[PDB]
């Protein structure tokens, strides 16, 4: 059953979270990439669900079997109102996967600058450096957009 | 993902040849930093370095 809390997460379904939930269901239950229900509501932006599974006590810093966390993939699709609701419910806002990539880092390179300045609110190490030394501003300067250097400044 | 190299002959027949990891060393997400690739100065750099 917690693998239909896993399939009822992602189809957005709100209401099979509900009842599957109310019936007790792992709410940190896990497909084989580490994905937890949380990270998939997170990935194809479903907030409804976020919430809905952020109250019953699931883990808002899960990771996958590669360092990421759902605080990546909602500030990386630009999910912004999931980026501070998992903010606002404890996500580590500074949270690193194995290749040593940061939330604002991935929000930096995508664009959102929204986000971004989200991120930086509830505190962020601009000067967080990935496996190859590369900062979120780095990013900027690379990828030409001078609207989010200047606020990474 | 397997590379065809070119053919052979078996008993008489053309077939091909291929050549692809063994299953063991092409099975979990962990054996990608296990491959490496050689440097122009002739060193073995792991995957997960790039």
């Amino acid at each position: 059953l917690g693998k239909k809390l896993l399939e009822a997460a992602r189809a957005g379904r709100d209401d099979e979270v509900r009842i599957l939930m109310a019936n007790g269901a792992d709410v940190n239950a896990a497909d084989v990439v580490g994905w937890t229900p949380l990270h998939l509501a997170a990935y194809w932006g479903h907030l409804e669900i976020v919430e809905v599974l952020l109250k019953n006590g699931a883990d808002v810093n899960a990771y996958d079997t590669l360092g990421s966390t759902p605080l990546h993939l909602a500030a990386h699709f630009g999910h912004l109102e999931i980026v501070e609701v998992l903010l606002k419910n404890g996500a580590d806002v500074n949270a690193k996967d194995d290749n040593g990539i940061t939330p604002l880092h991935l929000a930096a390179n995508r664009g959102h600058l929204e986000i971004v300045e989200v991120l930086l609110k509830y505190g962020a190490d601009v000067n967080a450096q990935d496996k190859f030394g590369k900062t979120a501003f780095d990013i900027s300067i690379n990828n030409g957009n001078e609207d989010l250097a200047e606020i990474l400044q | 993902g397997g590379s065809y190299v070119n053919d052979f002959i078996d008993r008489g027949r053309v077939k091909k040849v291929y050549v692809m990891s063994e299953a063991k060393y092409r099975m979990l997400p962990d054996d990608i930093g296990d491959w490496y690739v050689r440097a122009a100065d002739g060193q073995m750099v792991p995957f997960s370095a790039f």
